[PDB]
């Protein structure tokens, strides 16, 4: 499913 | 919302939360087996009405500690100070029937003393005392029909979970009458298999609960007396051995009559 | 299916 | 006659034991703090009169335990050498649950040889009272020392919770017959004839002890005189009670016979 | 110098 | 008193303290080398003087912590024992143009440190977090070869500002003899001379000790704050064994001693 | 030989 | 010569050999303790008379195996074969453990029998080994002690009853017997004349030191000639410094020479 | 002191 | 200065350096054999005139490397060693497949400072073998030709900064041109091997146009050995060159004109 | 003593 990098790029704080 | 999703495996992905699931959770259990300390961590998107909840009990002076923490922000689940003195028993080998005097001081300041009981009227019993934080504490919560008895008290006074084991049969009638049954709509909870019983103690409302069992999507139903709370906090709903659980409570005697179903 | 916290509350010895 | 010798850090060598050393030993202390259990293993040759010996007490349901084991065969302490529930004993004195407020609260000895231990140190001018499980040479029995300044007592017994009861103190020990000189210090000052005087002996401590030893720096000679049980001269572990480095302990029978005398 | 077990017998916390 | 005694390689023993060493200690340093976390632990009997003391500074957003606790009970040693401040002076984060890097102290009693050593004939500068005896306050020593200075305070970021330099500490009125070496070598006579003391360093110091080789008597004479004669951790600035630091109040006394 | 804490105060990097 | 020098704890240095040491050695012991493989490794410069040698015996079907290899170059210490009885391990005593066999793990290995009797702890060991001067019988006795080592190269040849000195026929030879210091133990009238037995047909004196501080200690008795040739036989005496001499004529080991 | 291999031959168990 | 001092077992302490020791060192040897890479790490205070140095050679496509790194800040050698080791060189002389059949076998250097090394020890004849090693490396005073010889021993160390320049025939003492200088040659004690009787004139070869006297020790006791011969001047200048000699506590001396090795 | 690097430089086979 969701990309791991993608997710962090837009979400990781 | 986006959360981390991790099985106890340590297998992890980014999750885009489903509609209705607007919180991420992290559940940790820390426990003692042999002379080893184990840890299980589970993370995911969880449901709207969920909160921080806590549980711990004596095991060998070692304790079993369990924590569930919730938060509403994207990916916010990247994982002797002692307090209220409480009775602890019911662990692998210290039965509540056997060591009701035996304390543990709670390690969070929010947590209260617990007593959780399940009895099957005439399957093994369960009794557990220790520390925990639960929504709608402190108070008494419970359900009984003709076959089952579930109960959960949480309180915030020193050792206040001391006492003999709470039995249903030791509780006064409260003047409420509800219908009782357990099983399928055609077997156990059928119309002529459902009958009135006198509600005891704090359980002064009438409950019907629906859900599923093994080995399929076999619909299941339970009717009995309850605290209103049994319908308000899924952790109390978890007492019923039922998957997609739907719980309803209503105030007036007989109000959980099958024909009044909503 | 069965929540992992619930389980300790109602089953865990 | 050859043993492993290991510091606490797992640093070992093969040793040739000295002349009076025909046993190998292994010492394991298991302690706690923070979450963690900590191990400490020492190994070496050791004198031929030593024996297996152990102590343990409650720390939080986590059990603190010392263990020393002994064997007579070439390199038999090489390597890393649970049933539980045997004799039931009062445990306390642990850091947190102090025997005073640490009430009763039992502990099941995890070995059949273990007895109930009560060990106490009291300064007459910070006190230690520990109860738990353990085994020592000369167990069971009551063991002890006192003078005007110090009190040391070790009791082991082999019945259930036989170490239950009030903090043992010297004044509650009835006076026996004997009387010995009491002193602590150097030969020239503390233990001369200045601070040396007869004291009334209390319980099973009916003999007169003179212990001599050393202190740093300069390997400075130090002395202790008082009342004692005979065992106080019989067991190295009993003399370990004394705060001094090379220990020589003497008993004699009749009152006052530990006057500044002999050797 | 001082005994490990000895020391702990008369002193352990 | 008995303590646990442990070398940093974790070789341990129970030990009876020497006369007048009525405390146990636990010194622990945590630091970062590469992407790896190191820890050094030392336990022993120590002199009844010592107290709890602490030091911290930035290393890469990774910190180097140094902790030392002390206690007076048998084997109390057996375990393993806020304010914003400037922090610079690590091997590759200099105070010279590192003056602005900040750091939240990890203990409530920790204060901000400025410690400086300057020579002219290497120079060390360090700022961070610390808990030392007799803080807050300014401490220091200078003679004609060496400047040592230590500042601690309890207000936010007070250790900020330019590198402290001797030259811009205004002269005191008080004056002291300056020398460095053995007696007859560098702390001879007229080999030792008067200097104008500056700053809080308004007393006269002389300190005797030993540099390697094995035993070689070394001396230092200079201007110092009264502190330099009081606290061993201030005396440590002079790199020497068997230290004896005497301070006199009036100006002049340094050359005809014991 | 020098102090462990002391040495950090005056020499450490 | 330069060798690696390595303590058992893994503390290594490069070592320049002393004058009489033109060899490097590696001693390795592999064993089982409580279901755990253990190892111990020692490297150093060694004396030029030394050689490859080997030892193993059963301990649980697990084995203890010992190796010393040797070589004469700078930093040079940087399949079943012969069948043998093995017993004498920590309680598989040779008396109950007789009949237990072991295939030697090396081609050179022979069947070992080694016995020490005090006339106290009795040691008996059968296993595999490679020692200089094999095959052959080797030993020593006086009035208090009996040391024996027998190596051989046929199948299970180390089988048989425990070797007992009383089963070794008289030699014709006789030698003096003493044990200890030459003031208490090896004096005169304290030293006396005994009947040699078996292949132990020469008289032997051996002086050396004990542990820890040096005391002049000696032994005299009946011996096989090899007792004076090989260090690994002289190791039977447990002596840190060690000098051992044998002669051929009845009575020659008298206190004097 | 007393060498390693020797010791096994005459003393090991 | 304080350094970490560590033995090969990971057993450390904090060390105060002695007076002429304002550097910390780390020495890492990476070796092989049976199949596994063994790492050997040693740390301590060291002398001020020391520097980084390095040696590498093929052992099976697996590489043997020595690495010594030096630094002068407080405890700068703390913390372990994923940290440590461009020019292509001949590598040979490792145990099997030596420099006879191993010439032309190439190794690329890790690290730009590394040069091509050629190191040789030859005995002039209880038989003892020669050593011929080619590979990467860095040494103080590189590049250059360093060496010693007498009637008994030949030691040579050549490092060079060009491609594959350590390639070619095995260096032998006889192929080095006689240079015209004359030195006294001996090995042993000053009363057995190096006394006025065994000491004689040899003719010097190659870039070894200076006379060397080396004194040192053997065991047992502190018995003193001596070596007299021809030598390159750097032989007196670099500790690492003197390590060639089979003695401890080394002191080496060079002099200028022929024959300046009187028996004393 | 003997230097470890020194030793290998002249000796490691
Ligand atoms: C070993 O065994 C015991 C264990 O301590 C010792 O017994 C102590 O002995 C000392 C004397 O050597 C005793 O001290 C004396 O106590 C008197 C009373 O103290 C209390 O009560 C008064 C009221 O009277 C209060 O004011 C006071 O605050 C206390 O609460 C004191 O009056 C004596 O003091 C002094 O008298 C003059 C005054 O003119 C003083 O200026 C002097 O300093 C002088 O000392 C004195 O302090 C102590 O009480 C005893 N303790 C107990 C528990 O009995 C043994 O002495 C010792 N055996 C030896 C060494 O032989
Ligand atoms: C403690 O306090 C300070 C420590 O810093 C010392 O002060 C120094 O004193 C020394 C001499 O005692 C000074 O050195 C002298 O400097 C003179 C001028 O320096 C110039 O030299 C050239 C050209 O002008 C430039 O390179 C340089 O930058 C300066 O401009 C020189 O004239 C002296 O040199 C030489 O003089 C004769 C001439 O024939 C020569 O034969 C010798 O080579 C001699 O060296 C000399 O170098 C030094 O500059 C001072 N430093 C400072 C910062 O002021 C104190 O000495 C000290 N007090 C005590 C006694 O403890
Ligand atoms: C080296 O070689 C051997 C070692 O094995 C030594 O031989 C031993 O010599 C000793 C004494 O020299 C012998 O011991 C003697 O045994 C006699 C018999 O004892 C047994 O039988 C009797 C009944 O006859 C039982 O009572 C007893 O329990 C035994 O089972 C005893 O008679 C002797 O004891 C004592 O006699 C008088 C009685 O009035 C007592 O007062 C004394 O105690 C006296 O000791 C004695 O014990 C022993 O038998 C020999 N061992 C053997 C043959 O196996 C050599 O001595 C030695 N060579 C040297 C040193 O030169
Ligand atoms: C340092 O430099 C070199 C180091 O190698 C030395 O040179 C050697 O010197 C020795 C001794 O002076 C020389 O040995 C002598 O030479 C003759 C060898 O010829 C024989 O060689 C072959 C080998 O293939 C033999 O099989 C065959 O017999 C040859 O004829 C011998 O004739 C001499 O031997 C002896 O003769 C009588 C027999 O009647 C013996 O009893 C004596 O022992 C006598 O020695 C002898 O072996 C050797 O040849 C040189 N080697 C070379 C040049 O390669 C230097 O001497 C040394 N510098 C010093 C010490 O100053
Ligand atoms: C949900 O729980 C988190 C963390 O819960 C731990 O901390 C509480 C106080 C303690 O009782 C433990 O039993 C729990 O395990 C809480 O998050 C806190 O949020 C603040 C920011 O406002 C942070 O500064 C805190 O550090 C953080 N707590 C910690 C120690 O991680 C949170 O309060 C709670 N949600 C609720 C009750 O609303
Ligand atoms: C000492 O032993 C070595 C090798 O080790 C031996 O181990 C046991 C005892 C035996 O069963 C064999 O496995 C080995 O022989 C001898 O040989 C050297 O070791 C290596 C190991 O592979 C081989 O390459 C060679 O055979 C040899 N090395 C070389 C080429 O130089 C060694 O010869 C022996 N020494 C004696 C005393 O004979
Ligand atoms: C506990 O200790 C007692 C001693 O106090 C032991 O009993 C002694 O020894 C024999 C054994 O049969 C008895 O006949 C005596 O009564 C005891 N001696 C005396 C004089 O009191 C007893 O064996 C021990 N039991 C345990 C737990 O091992
Ligand atoms: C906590 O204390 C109050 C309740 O305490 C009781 O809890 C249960 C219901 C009873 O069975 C008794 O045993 C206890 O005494 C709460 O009303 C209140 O919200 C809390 N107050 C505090 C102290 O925070
Ligand atoms: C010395 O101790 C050895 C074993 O030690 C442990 O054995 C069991 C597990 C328990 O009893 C523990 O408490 C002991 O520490 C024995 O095998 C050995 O025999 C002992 N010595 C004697 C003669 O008792
Ligand atoms: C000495 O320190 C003890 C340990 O606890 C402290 O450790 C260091 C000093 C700091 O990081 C503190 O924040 C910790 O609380 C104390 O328990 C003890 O009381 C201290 N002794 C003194 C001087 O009061
Ligand atoms: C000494 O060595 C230090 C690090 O050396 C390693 O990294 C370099 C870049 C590589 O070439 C490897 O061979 C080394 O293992 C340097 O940081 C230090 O500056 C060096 N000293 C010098 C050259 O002055
Ligand atoms: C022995 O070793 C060192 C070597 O110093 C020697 O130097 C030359 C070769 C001789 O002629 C003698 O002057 C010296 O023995 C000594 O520095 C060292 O102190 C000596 N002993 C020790 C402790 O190893
Ligand atoms: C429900 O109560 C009991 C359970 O013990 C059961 O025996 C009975 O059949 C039920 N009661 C009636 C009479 O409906
Ligand atoms: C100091 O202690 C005792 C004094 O009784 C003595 O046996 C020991 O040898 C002395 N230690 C040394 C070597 O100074
Ligand atoms: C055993 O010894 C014999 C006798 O010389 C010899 O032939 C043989 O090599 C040895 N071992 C065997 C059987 O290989
Ligand atoms: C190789 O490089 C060195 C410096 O490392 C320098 O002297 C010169 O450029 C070269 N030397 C030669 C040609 O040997
Ligand atoms: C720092 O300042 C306070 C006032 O805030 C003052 O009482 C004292 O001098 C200092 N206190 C400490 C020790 O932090
Ligand atoms: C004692 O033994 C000998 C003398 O017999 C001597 O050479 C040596 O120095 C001493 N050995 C030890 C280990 O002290």
């Amino acid at each position: 499913k969701s990309d791991a990098f993608x997710x962090y790029l837009w979400s990781s704080k | 919302l986006r959360c981390m999703q991790c099985k106890t495996n340590g297998d992890c992905r980014v999750e885009e939360c489903a509609l209705g699931q607007d919180l991420c959770r992290t559940t940790i259990v820390r426990l003692w087996e042999e002379g080893e300390e184990l840890e299980l961590v589970e993370k995911s998107c969880t449901h709207s009405e969920k909160t921080n909840r806590t549980l711990s009990y004596r095991t060998g002076l070692k304790i079993t500690s369990l924590t569930e923490v919730v938060c509403g922000l994207d990916l916010c689940n990247q994982g002797r100070s002692r307090y209220l003195e409480c009775i602890s028993c019911g662990s692998s080998d210290m039965s509540c029937e056997r060591g009701r005097h035996q304390s543990l001081q709670c390690r969070s300041p929010e947590e209260q003393c617990l007593d959780v009981v399940t009895h099957w009227i005439q399957k093994d019993d369960r009794h557990l005392r220790g520390c925990g934080y639960l929504p709608g504490c402190p108070g008494s919560n419970g359900f009984h029909n003709n076959d089952t008895f579930h109960f959960l008290k949480c309180c915030n006074t020193t050792k206040c979970n001391e006492g003999p084991i709470l039995e249903l049969e030791n509780l006064p009638q409260n003047g409420r009458q509800c219908y009782s049954c357990k099983g399928q709509s055609t077997h156990g909870c059928s119309s002529e298999e459902t009958f009135l019983i006198d509600c005891r103690g704090p359980m002064n409302q009438c409950l019907v609960a629906t859900g599923t069992h093994e080995p399929k999507n076999q619909s299941y139903m339970v009717r009995g007396c309850a605290t209103a709370s049994m319908c308000q906090h899924a952790h109390l709903g978890d007492a019923f051995s039922m998957n997609h659980i739907d719980v309803s409570c209503c105030t007036k005697s007989g109000c959980n009559h099958p024909d009044l179903d909503v």
